């Protein structure tokens, strides 16, 4: 966000539906969960363009 | 009986075609809904049932109807047909053979670079294997607006007040 | 990308086409635009079921209401034009030119 | 005294456009008040 | 008076006046103190003092 | 606490002071027609505000101190002048013409406010409406230019059209020989020298254009000189007027306050009388216009603004 | 010749004929919403064409 | 309207425009969109004169359009990645669709042509709310997708909003339509440093903002939308008209004042990055601003235009109501040059 | 890009029939887009008049062209320089030059000669340089 | 650039590790032009409001000064903080690397030479 009011707040208003590995209904799968949740946790905290 | 995602999606299109050429407006809101049934259609052979009764219901049911109303009070005089331009029969004609081009390229190649990279090895192809178990999976996501999307809800009713007060505002006429 | 979306994408060009390219009527230009939103919502509804994104099942409704919303406001500026001018013309709408 | 600009200089800029040619020949400055008188009712 | 009417801004608005002067002295009596704390969280931080 | 946005949220409504007799009246006729007398006793007899007709000083009336400023810098015209030299080549005519229109706009707004603010309601001596009756007269006379018609129609048309009509047209009927007989009784030279043509323009304008525009958004209320006289039944016909006609009965609250805002705002009532339309009788060279201008701000209460001028007598201007 | 003639159109004049001709070429629109919708939408396929721009 | 309904709706629009600036999420972006175009169309038709309805038509119609390709824009996104969060954008047509939605938004050159007819059809006030608080949400959005923007094509738009707004605003006696153009030009030079520097394009926008509400203000306060009526404001509040004129070589970029320092940041940052021939043809065409400011600087302060006789009543009277931060709007539009190094607050 | 790249690839001074197609091709694409944009903003009263128009710019640009790259490749061969900025300046004045015949005006040929001959110059220029006119961010 | 730098905390003005670096003196050159500024304000503020621009409201013109300054002294806080952050990552940048910022090898004019170009 421009703001980040939510993670100053520690609100989650639209944070839930930004990745389908986020937590689920009845824990319903995502088609591609294992290959986000890979990627999510290769790329996280380096950057965008490293992890490019 | 084998392909029915591709006659359907080729149908919408071709309504499309139709209601974007632009006949006078109560064709192009009649081809508008007939897209709009077989789109229902599509979303319901991917497993949307709830999502495409949603496109009927509100949509052909509510938003058109609407439409077609506000239609029938602000026409012409004589309210126009299909025929009365040749504009009309040059852009229907020029959508569908691009349409049907696009498709038997597709159907034939199966590697169309149109913008986008496409391949028509079929429409079951990409469906996945597995059980969804005792619920459907789409209603889950969707009762999900009330438990996770809180905000969602916040913002979108607010909107609709907004919406309301607005076209008060509006129509008021002074 | 299978060929229900090559469909669908070209639906939306189409309805895109359509809007950009006007005629006289302003209720055609509108039902242009319900074209260009109906082909979102089957899109997103194509990817959000094809890749089982549950919570993002809700995201097609908001979509729609929001575009309905949007519609309704249209009609009434569209009926404001037609009190002005009798008929919804677009080039009734031309006195801002000067 | 110090030369002022008068009517003829001041109705240099009260025309429609800046520049007048043919294709704005019709063009009429806008109401004052913003407002177009109703059409045949 | 002179005036027929009663002007609006005749007489001094004194609520709004002492609000004036109260709250600037507030802000500078702030100011100061903030720059004091300020010195000293530096020369605290940076073991000058 | 002026009437504003936050003045019409909490309270103030304006339906709530409205009455059956909270109307305004305008009183009308032709010169030395009588005007005066109908329409003090109408206001005195039916509790409403008297507005004695708008003149060339109105607005150093409704200003400053109350007292008339100099020619030169309010009105910049004269009513003897144009009694005696119609034709000049000043432009003196049209001059006079649209100032007292101006102060005449500026009355009907202080009238409106009066009504719309205290409940009150008020009777005029004309108005706008009725202004026009001199400038079409002066016009077959041929005194202005067809340029200075247009012009004032311009005006009229851009700032009468924000206001609410009379409630009552009130006229007095008055034949033009006996006008001129009472012209020739009060003994005005200025006034002796107004021709019989002039007068039965202003009459004919009056039966022809503005008698009959009334009727379809007030109700005209017409009386020779006979009945002119007994006030009594005047108003007893004022009292017996259903008042269904014209925008006065649908309105509403939500319409009062944006007529209360512009009204209390006299430099948009204002706004449009100074519009850019150079014609010789009314527009000002850039030299005069700066020095009287700067001759008007050298007046004592003048310069600043209202309570901030210590040479009339302000203080505390360093805590205001 | 030079002074009051040639260096007043070399420079000053010719630029501010040509801004002049410019302004009324951008400026004089019919006002019109379906011919600026017509542009824009030679303009979106310009961007999505020979300009490689989505590529 | 009621003042009640219009300040919900003026709230409902910064509400808008908010949702967009704190948003994570496409979706939610979109909603703020539409929230903002939704609230805005009541203001623009507060008036309602046929004029009213016509701004406010083709305001709609403008923005509908790009809303819709903005959200086919995040549905090819999400197509190709999955992904809800507004980041780098992973498909280039996408992008394109993005960039192209967003500067129909702000007005860019090749979608511009509302600006001036939009603005010229409302009042001042819903002209200020149009030019000022209208380009925060599309820029704020620019600004975290610009890692992803295709250089080329947001320049090029930059480009011929700048060369737009200089030609379009020579031919203009309407307030409103200099306005627009001012806007569509300054508009392009926010848009032109975004793919090398965010803090620059913030800081012009700030600078822009500051101008045009004092702009806008003063022109309020003169009730004047036509370069004659604004003609005859010196003889009735010349103080009015010096600022304006202040102001006014301030829009011009002129040193010492604060319109300079955009220009001369968003010079030095593109000369950072091998970028001279832009930067020089930008500062080049500023210069047709500069001679329409510099023209309605000459007709309202610098020399006095014929009045009218009806000018004297005017005189004696004061104005009802008082432009708020308008005495602040002005010093910082003028003024603050020397403070120029605080623009690192941005960061 | 192609119809610029299948300019700049073949060497200055070489194969001017090759690279007066190349010019030709990029002024008849231009010529093209400013028809494009004239007939959607200001629209003929019929379709051969905007048929007539399209025709019209499409023609002049597209001489414009092949007189800037006949004139250019042409001088680059004859004095053998290739790297001169001379060669693309005389192309311009002689572009210039053609749009004034095309306009049949002398003030817009004079005017045009100067200003792009100017112009293709200051292109040589920066193709021999390395100047960016959109410049990718580095900092 | 700075956007995304870890540790960032959202909406924050002032971080706490803005407290190491000396605050601004009360008589800075740029606090003094910040009340100037507001002073200039309050002026503009009489001539507006008709008013007698130098004496009327003292009260005003002086509130004007001393909110400008309490912003500006806040301001020049968070800019100093921002150019010491800067300076801060860029020494530990060139310090990780090294490579990229190599010790250049001195030379004297005795042994460089440099072109003479005549002026004749
Ligand atoms: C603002 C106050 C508006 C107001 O008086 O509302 C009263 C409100 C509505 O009254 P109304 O009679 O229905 O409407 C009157 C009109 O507003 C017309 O009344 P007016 O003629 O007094 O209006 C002057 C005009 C001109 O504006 C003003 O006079 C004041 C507003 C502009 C300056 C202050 C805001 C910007 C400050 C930061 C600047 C950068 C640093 O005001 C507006 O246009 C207000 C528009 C709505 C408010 C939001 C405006 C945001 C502008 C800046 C955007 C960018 C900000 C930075 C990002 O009534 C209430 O009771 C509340
Ligand atoms: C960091 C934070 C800095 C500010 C701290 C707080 C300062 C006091 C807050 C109240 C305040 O100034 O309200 C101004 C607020 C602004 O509206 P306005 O139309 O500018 O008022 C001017 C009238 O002459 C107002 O005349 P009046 O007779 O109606 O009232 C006199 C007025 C005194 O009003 C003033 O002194 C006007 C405001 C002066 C400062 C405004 C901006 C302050 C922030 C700095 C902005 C510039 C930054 C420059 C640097 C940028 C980056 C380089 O004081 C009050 O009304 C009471 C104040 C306490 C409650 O006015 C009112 O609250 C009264 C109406
Ligand atoms: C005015 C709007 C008021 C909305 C209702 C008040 C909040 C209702 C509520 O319990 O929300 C809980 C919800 C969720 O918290 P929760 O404690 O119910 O946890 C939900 C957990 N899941 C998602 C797994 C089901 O609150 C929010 O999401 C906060 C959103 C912002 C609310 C802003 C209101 C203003
Ligand atoms: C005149 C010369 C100077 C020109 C510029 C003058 C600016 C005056 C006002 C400065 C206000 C503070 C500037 C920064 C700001 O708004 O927020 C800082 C911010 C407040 O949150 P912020 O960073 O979201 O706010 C700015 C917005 N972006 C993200 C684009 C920078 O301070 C922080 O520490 C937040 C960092 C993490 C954000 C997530
Ligand atoms: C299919 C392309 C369009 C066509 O063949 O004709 C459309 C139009 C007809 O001409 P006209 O009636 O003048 O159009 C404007 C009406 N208001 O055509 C035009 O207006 C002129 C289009 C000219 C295109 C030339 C392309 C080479
Ligand atoms: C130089 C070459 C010789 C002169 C130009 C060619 C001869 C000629 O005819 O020139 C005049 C030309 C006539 O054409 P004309 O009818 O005006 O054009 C419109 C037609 N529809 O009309 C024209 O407008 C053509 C002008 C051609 C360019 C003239 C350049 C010379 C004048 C400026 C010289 C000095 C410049 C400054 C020098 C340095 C500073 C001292
Ligand atoms: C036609 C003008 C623009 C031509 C163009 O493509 O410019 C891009 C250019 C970089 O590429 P270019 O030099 O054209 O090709 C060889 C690269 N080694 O970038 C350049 O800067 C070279 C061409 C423009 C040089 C300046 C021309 C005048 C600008 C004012
Ligand atoms: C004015 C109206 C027309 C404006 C638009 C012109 C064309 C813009 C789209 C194409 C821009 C482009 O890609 O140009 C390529 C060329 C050299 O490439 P460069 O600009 O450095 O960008 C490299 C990015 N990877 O750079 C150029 O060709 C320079 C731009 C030439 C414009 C003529
Ligand atoms: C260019 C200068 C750049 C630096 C300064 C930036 C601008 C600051 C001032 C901005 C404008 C404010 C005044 C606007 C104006 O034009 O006012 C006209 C007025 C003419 O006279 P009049 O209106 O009759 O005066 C009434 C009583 N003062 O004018 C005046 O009366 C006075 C106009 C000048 C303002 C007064 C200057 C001297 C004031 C005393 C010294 C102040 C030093 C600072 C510290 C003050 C501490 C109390
Ligand atoms: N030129 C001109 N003179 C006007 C206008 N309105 C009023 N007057 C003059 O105002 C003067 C005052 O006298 P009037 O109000 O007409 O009449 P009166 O003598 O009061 O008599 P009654 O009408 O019976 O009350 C007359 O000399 C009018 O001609 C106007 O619009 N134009
Ligand atoms: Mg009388």
């Amino acid at each position: 966000p421009f703001f980040d009011v939510q993670k100053r707040l520690g609100l989650d208003l639209d944070r839930w539906m930004t990745i389908q590995s986020a937590e689920q209904p009845h824990k319903i799968p995502g088609r591609c969960h294992a290959f986000e949740k890979e990627w999510i946790e290769c790329a996280h905290g380096i950057g965008g363009i490293r992890a490019e | 009986t084998m392909y029915i995602a591709f006659i359907l999606s080729t149908i919408f299109v071709i309504g499309f075609v139709g209601f974007s050429s632009k006949p006078s407006p109560i064709y192009g809101g009649l081809g508008l809904i007939v897209s709009g049934g077989v789109g229902c259609g599509i979303v319901l052979n991917f497993g949307g049932s709830f999502l495409g009764l949603m496109v009927f219901l509100i949509y052909l049911g509510g938003m058109l109807v609407v439409f077609g109303y506000t239609t029938a009070m602000a026409t012409e005089m004589y309210p126009e047909v299909w025929v009365s331009n040749k504009t009309v029969f040059g852009a229907f004609v020029s959508g569908l053979m691009m349409e049907f081009c696009m498709v038997y390229y597709a159907l034939k190649e199966e590697e169309v670079e149109i913008i986008f990279k496409f391949n028509g090895l079929g429409d079951w192809v990409i469906y996945d294997t597995g059980d969804s178990g005792f619920f459907s999976e789409e209603a889950m996501g969707i009762a999900a607006l009330y438990s996770y999307g809180t905000w969602l809800v916040i913002v979108t009713g607010w909107s609709l007040l907004i919406g309301v007060v607005v076209i008060m505002e509006i129509t008021r006429g002074n | 990308m299978p060929l229900v979306y090559m469909n669908i994408i070209m639906a939306f060009a189409i309805a895109l086409a359509g809007l950009l390219m006007y005629r006289s009527h302003l209720m055609s230009s509108l039902l242009c635009l319900e074209g260009m939103m109906l082909s979102l919502f089957i899109m997103s509804t194509l990817i959000i079921l094809n890749t089982h994104f549950t919570l993002a099942n809700m995201m097609p409704i908001i979509l729609l209401v929001f575009a309905a919303c949007e519609a309704a406001l249209g009609l009434s500026l569209l009926v404001m034009v037609s009190n002005t001018y009798g008929t919804d013309y677009v080039q009734n709408l031309n006195l801002l030119q000067c | 005294r110090q030369w002022q600009p008068d009517v003829e200089w001041a109705e240099q800029f009260g025309g429609a456009v800046m520049y007048p040619t043919k294709e704005t020949a019709h063009w009429k400055p806008p109401p004052w008040n913003d407002v177009d008188p109703p059409k045949d009712t | 008076k002179f005036y027929i009417r009663e002007p609006p801004h005749g007489s001094p608005d004194w609520l709004k006046v002492g609000l004036t002067l109260g709250t600037s002295v507030f802000l500078w009596i702030y100011l100061i103190k903030q720059h004091k704390e300020d010195v000293l969280e530096y020369k605290r931080r940076n073991g000058l003092e | 606490l002026q009437y504003g946005p936050l003045a019409f949220v909490l309270g103030e409504r304006t339906t709530r002071k409205l009455t059956e007799t909270s109307k305004v009246i305008t009183v009308d006729g032709n010169i030395c027609s009588g005007k005066g007398r109908l329409a003090r006793e109408i206001a005195e007899k039916l509790g409403l505000r008297h507005f004695p007709e708008a003149g060339i000083h109105y607005a150093d009336s409704t200003t400053g101190d109350g007292k008339p400023l100099d020619v030169q810098l309010s009105g910049n015209c004269s009513l003897e002048k144009f009694y005696d030299d119609p034709k000049s080549n000043d432009g003196n005519s049209y001059r006079l013409q649209s100032w007292l229109y101006a102060s005449r706009l500026l009355q009907y707004a202080d009238a409106l406010e009066h009504l719309l603010s205290t409940g009150q309601g008020v009777v005029l001596e004309r108005s706008i409406y009725s202004d026009f009756v001199f400038l079409e007269a002066m016009y077959r006379q041929g005194f202005i230019r067809k340029q200075c018609v247009e012009h004032y129609n311009e005006v009229k048309k851009v700032t009468a059209c924000e206001y609410l009509p009379p409630h009552v047209v009130v006229y007095v009927d008055v034949p033009v020989p006996e006008i001129q007989s009472r012209i020739q009784k009060k003994g005005n030279p200025h006034e002796m020298k107004i021709t019989a043509a002039y007068l039965q323009d202003i009459e004919n304008a009056y039966k022809k254009t503005f008698l009959p525009e009334m009727s379809e958004k007030c109700e005209v209320l017409q009386y020779s000189a006979r009945e002119a006289e007994d006030a009594e039944k005047v108003v007893e016909d004022i009292e017996y007027l259903k008042c269904d006609k014209g925008p006065w009965p649908d309105q509403d609250d939500r319409t009062f306050h944006r007529l209360r805002m512009l009204v209390q705002n006299k430099l948009e009532v204002l706004n449009y009388t100074t519009i850019p339309v150079y014609l010789p009788e009314i527009t000002i060279g850039a030299h005069q216009s700066d020095r009287v201008f700067q001759k008007f701000t050298e007046l004592p209460g003048r310069k600043y603004s209202p309570g901030y001028n210590e040479d009339v007598g302000d203080k505390w201007i360093w805590l205001k | 010749l030079l002074d009051l003639i040639w260096l007043e159109t070399i420079l000053p004049k010719t630029t501010s004929f040509i801004q002049m001709k410019m302004s009324i070429m951008v400026s004089n629109q019919k006002g019109l919403i379906k011919l600026y919708f017509l542009s824009f939408l030679i303009t979106i396929m310009i961007s999505m064409t020979l300009f490689n721009y989505h590529e | 309207m009621n003042p009640i309904i219009y300040t919900t709706l003026i709230m409902t629009v910064m509400s808008g425009t908010m949702l967009v600036m704190i948003s994570s999420h496409w979706l939610l972006i979109w909603i703020g969109f539409e929230m903002n175009l939704l609230a805005m169309i009541p203001v623009l038709m507060k008036n309602f004169n046929p004029r009213a309805t016509e701004a406010a038509t083709k305001y709609f119609l403008t923005q509908a359009t790009a809303s819709m390709m903005l959200m086919m824009a995040i549905i090819i996104n999400l197509l190709y990645s999955g992904q809800w969060t507004i980041t780098k954008m992973f498909n280039p047509v996408a992008m394109t669709m993005m960039t192209m939605a967003l500067a129909m938004k702000l007005g860019l050159s090749p979608f511009h042509f509302w600006v001036p007819e939009v603005t010229q059809g409302i009042s001042l006030q819903a002209g200020l709310l149009l030019l000022t608080w209208q380009k925060l949400a599309p820029l704020s959005v620019l600004c975290q997708i610009s890692q992803s923007i295709n250089p080329n094509l947001m320049l090029t738009m930059a480009m011929l909003s700048i060369l737009i707004g200089g030609w379009g605003g020579l031919n203009q006696t309407q307030l409103r339509k200099i306005m627009a153009y001012s806007s569509i030009a300054h508009m392009g030079w926010m848009t032109a440093v975004l793919p090398y520097n965010t803090t620059m394009t913030i800081l012009n926008l700030l600078i822009y903002i500051t101008m045009t509400l004092a702009m806008f203000m003063l022109l309020i306060h003169s009730s004047a939308t036509t370069t004659l009526s604004l003609s005859h404001t010196w003889n009735k509040m010349p103080v009015i008209t010096s600022l304006m004129m202040v102001t006014l070589l301030s829009m011009g970029g002129l040193p010492p004042l604060s319109g300079f320092m955009p220009k001369w940041m968003i010079i030095q940052e593109m000369t950072k990055n091998e970028s001279i021939i832009m930067p020089t043809l930008m500062a080049m065409t500023a210069l047709l601003n500069l001679y329409f400011y510099m023209r309605l600087a000459y007709s309202s302060s610098l020399t006095m235009f014929p009045s009218t006789n009806n000018m004297k009543m005017k005189w004696q009277f004061e104005h009802t109501k008082q432009m708020k931060l308008l005495p602040t709007m002005i010093v910082l539009s003028t003024l603050v040059l020397p403070m120029t190094p605080a623009l690192s607050s941005l960061n | 890009k192609t119809l610029l790249h299948k300019y700049s690839d073949i060497p200055e001074g070489t194969e001017c029939h090759r690279k007066a197609y190349a010019s030709t091709s990029i002024g008849g694409a231009t010529g093209l887009i400013v028809s494009a944009y004239s007939i959607a903003l200001k629209p003929p009263a019929s379709f051969l008049e905007g048929v007539a128009r399209t025709g019209r710019y499409t023609f002049t640009s597209a001489a414009i062209g092949a007189i800037f790259g006949l004139t250019s490749c042409i001088s680059a061969q004859v004095r053998e320089k290739p790297d001169d900025p001379l060669n693309y300046f005389i192309g311009g004045c002689a572009g210039g030059l053609t749009l004034g015949a095309r306009t049949r005006s002398y003030g817009i040929g004079a005017a045009a000669c100067a200003y792009m001959g100017l112009t293709a110059a200051l292109v040589k220029m920066g193709q021999l340089e390395g100047w960016q006119v959109f410049a990718e961010p580095k900092v | 650039m700075m956007s995304g730098r870890p540790g960032r905390v959202p909406l924050q003005f002032l971080p706490n590790e803005a407290r190491s670096l000396p605050p601004p003196k009360l008589t800075d050159p740029r606090l003094v032009y910040m009340g100037f500024l507001g002073y200039c304000s309050g002026l503009i503020d009489n001539a507006i409001r008709r008013r007698p621009v130098v004496s009327a409201g003292l009260h005003r013109q002086l509130l004007y000064v001393t909110s400008f300054v309490f912003f500006g002294y806040y301001l020049l806080k968070r800019q100093d903080y921002m150019y010491a952050l800067r300076d801060h990552d860029m020494f530990a940048y060139v310090k990780s690397h090294p490579e990229d910022f190599p010790e250049k090898d001195k030379k004297t004019y005795g042994e460089i030479l440099e072109e003479f170009h005549p002026v004749r």
